C-alpha cells in the first residue's frame, strides 16, 4: 500500500519525533512514540477519531505508543491505494469503542458524539435515541441489537463511494 | 446515509 518514497519519507518524519539520541536507524526502529506526539501530526490533528486511531494501530500491550512499523500500518490504511475492504475493516475497529467485536448502542452513541463534538453541538437524549434506532434499523440484519463486522462491511458496501 | 458521513469524517 505504500511506495518506497512514502516509506522513506515516513521514516524521516518519524525520526523528527524522537529525541536526538534516538535518531540512529537501530534506535528509531526500537522507539515507541507516545500518542501525544502522534496526535499533533498534520495527518491526524484534525481527525475526530485520532485518539481511536492511535489505539487501533498500536502494537504495544499497553496500547499507549506507536512504533515505526505501527506508524507505517496507519499510513497504509489511510493511503489512497488502500482497498474498500481494508478501510471498512479498520473503520469497524475504530468505531468499536469498547473493543468487544460488535458495535452496540453505546458504541454508536460515542461515534455520533465524535461527529458532532463533546457538547453545547451535542445531540439531545431524544435526538440520539431516534438516530441510533434508525442506524440499527438499516444495519442490524439479525436484529440482535448490535452490528458485527459482516453486517458492517455489507452496509458500507451498499453506501455511496465516500472517495 | 449516516455511514457515508462517518466514513468521510474518518478517511476524508
Ligand atoms: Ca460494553
Ligand atoms: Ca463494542
Ligand atoms: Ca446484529
Amino acid at each position: 500500500f505504500l511506495t518506497k518514497q512514502e516509506i522513506l519519507l515516513a521514516h524521516r518524519r518519524f525520526c523528527e519525533l524522537l529525541p536526538q539520541e534516538q535518531r540512529s536507524v537501530e534506535s528509531s526502529l526500537r522507539a515507541q512514540v507516545p500518542f501525544e506526539q502522534i496526535l499533533s501530526l498534520p495527518e491526524l490533528k484534525a481527525n475526530p477519531f485520532k485518539e481511536r486511531i492511535c489505539r487501533v494501530f498500536s502494537t504495544s500491550p499497553a496500547k499507549d505508543s506507536l512504533s515505526f512499523e505501527d506508524f507505517l500500518d496507519l499510513l497504509s490504511v489511510f493511503s489512497d491505494t488502500a482497498t474498500p475492504d481494508i478501510k471498512s475493516h479498520y473503520a469497524f475497529r475504530i468505531f468499536d469503542f469498547d473493543d468487544d467485536g460488535t458495535l452496540n448502542r453505546e458504541d454508536l452513541s460515542r461515534l455520533v458524539n465524535c461527529l458532532t463534538g463533546e457538547g453545547e453541538t451535542r445531540l439531545s437524549a431524544s435526538e440520539m435515541k431516534q438516530l441510533i434506532d434508525n442506524i440499527l434499523e438499516e444495519s442490524d440484519i439479525d436484529r440482535d441489537g448490535t452490528i458485527n463486522l459482516s453486517e458492517f462491511q455489507h452496509v458500507i458496501s451498499r453506501s455511496p463511494d465516500f472517495a | 446515509s449516516f455511514w457515508y458521513g462517518a466514513m468521510k469524517a474518518l478517511y476524508g
